[PDB]
This record gives structure tokens, sequence and C-alpha cells, in this order.
């Protein structure tokens, strides 16, 4: 029972990590959006950063 | 750690470049300066007109 409680405190700091990296409202690692895309040229096309859900 | 990588990503969007604005500097203060020069050559064009009297 000390072991199982240890494991569930340790997913929960893994949720609140991962729920709270955010910039500027926006996150890349939350799993909120698929992808994130930054502009690349003045031309107006963009560069792309696909999401990874942490 | 995420208050210091706020606190860097808030660095990066606002902080100036200081070597490029030291540069900008010179070169603005002598573009000032012969503008001043510029001014009073231009200024002074009035004055071929009294020898003509």
């Amino acid at each position: 029972n000390a072991l199982k409680s240890d494991f569930d405190s340790l997913r929960d700091q893994i949720t609140k990590a991962a729920s709270n990296a955010k910039f500027n409202g926006v996150s890349i690692a939350n799993g909120s959006t698929a992808k994130l895309t930054f502009l690349a040229n003045s031309d107006g096309s963009g560069f792309t950063v696909t999401a990874k859900t942490l | 750690k995420l208050q210091d990588s706020l606190d860097a990503g808030v660095g990066n969007l606002v902080d100036a470049d200081l070597a490029k604005e030291s540069a900008k500097l010179q070169s603005l203060q002598t573009k000032q300066q012969l503008g001043v020069q510029a001014l009073s050559i231009a200024n002074s064009s009035s004055s071929a007109i009294l020898s003509l009297f």
C-alpha cells in the first residue's frame, strides 16, 4: 500500500507538470492542439512545429 | 524551473540587442551632424542675390 500511494503521487505530479507547461496561453506539450505554426518568411509561409503530448 | 523559463521567455520577447543599438547610435549621430551641415549650406543659398546689386 505504501508503494502504491507513492506511485499515485508521482503520477499526479506528472499530470500537473504537463498541464502547467504553457507560454502565452498556448502549449506544444499539453496536447491541446495538433501543431504550432510560426512565421517563416516575409511571404507568409510558416515554420511548422508538430505537437508532442507529454 | 517554471518561473525561470517564463522569465527567459519574456526576456527574449522584449529585450533589445545592445550591440546593434550602439552601431545604430554611431551611424545616427554622424547622420545628424552631416544633416546640420547640409542645413547650413541650404541657409547660405540666399547670399548670392546681394552681389547682383
